[PDB]
């Protein structure tokens, strides 16, 4: 490809979806990168978990 | 008799639903003679410890909240001179007030008095609703004594009024030097001449 000073150029990339009989999407989400801390209260709804650990 | 040396008020305050009450009774003598609670406010339970050949009587008046007696309350903070703000690790609201509770307990209760800050139920100690850090670092820079309460082991709370009573005590601790009266002399006949 190539990009001169502004021309923006939207690459087409090709993949496959995902199969949700083969990953389980709800495991342990936001896995925070050392273990320990306070364990506060999430103070959110768990269906809003759920879509939280979906859209990361 | 009664023959004790020195007598101390201590107040729990906090607000309503913290879990004051269920935390006196464990640690302290209780449901001696009292009517109740809520009949007249504010249930006064006692407590009787040593420090350093001294006998302390230690009386403990757990703040009754209910809005109604909101105005009784100010007058039995008169004279406090040992306090104790409880507050519970599940419900969160309580700490937004807490340091309002501080406030208010500087105001009007002696000239100086020496306030503890405990935590009740940690129990549900995963249930918790503030950090424990930054109510150690709340204490830390308001000179308080920091507890955390199981409220199934009485161990903590006992300890926690034990070093409350030792530090208030060096507070009015007044000098005492003796009382051995032995000087005896001077058994004559008395050849008095005036």
């Amino acid at each position: 490809y190539h990009v001169e000073a502004s021309h923006t150029s939207r690459i087409i990339v090709p993949i496959k979806k995902i199969d949700y009989k083969k990953y389980n999407f709800e495991n342990t989400p936001i896995p925070r990168i050392y273990p320990g801390r306070q364990f506060i209260q999430s103070g959110l709804n768990e269906e809003q978990t759920i879509e939280m650990r979906q859209k990361f | 008799g009664y023959d004790y040396d020195y007598l101390f008020k201590i107040v729990l305050i906090g607000d309503s639903g913290v879990g004051k009450s269920n935390l006196l009774s464990r640690f302290t003598t209780d449901e001696f003679n009292i009517e109740s609670k809520s009949t007249i406010g504010v249930e006064f339970a006692t407590r009787t410890i040593e420090v350093e050949n001294k006998k302390i009587k230690a009386q403990i008046w757990d703040t009754a909240g209910q809005e109604r007696y909101r105005a009784i309350t100010s007058a039995y903070y008169r004279g406090a001179v040992g306090a104790l703000i409880v507050y519970d690790i599940s419900k969160s609201s309580s700490y937004e007030n807490c340091n309002h509770w501080l406030t208010e307990l500087r105001e009007n209760a002696d000239d100086n008095v020496a306030v503890g800050l405990i935590g009740n139920k940690s129990d549900l100690a995963h249930l918790r609703a503030v950090p424990t850090d930054e109510a150690k670092n709340f204490a830390m820079e308001n000179q308080m004594l920091f507890t955390e309460t199981s409220a199934l082991n009485s161990d903590n709370v006992d300890k926690a009024f034990r070093e409350l009573i030792v530090a208030i005590f060096q507070m009015v601790s007044k000098h005492q030097v003796d009382l051995s009266g032995s000087g005896t002399n001077n058994m004559g006949s008395n050849g008095a001449p005036k």
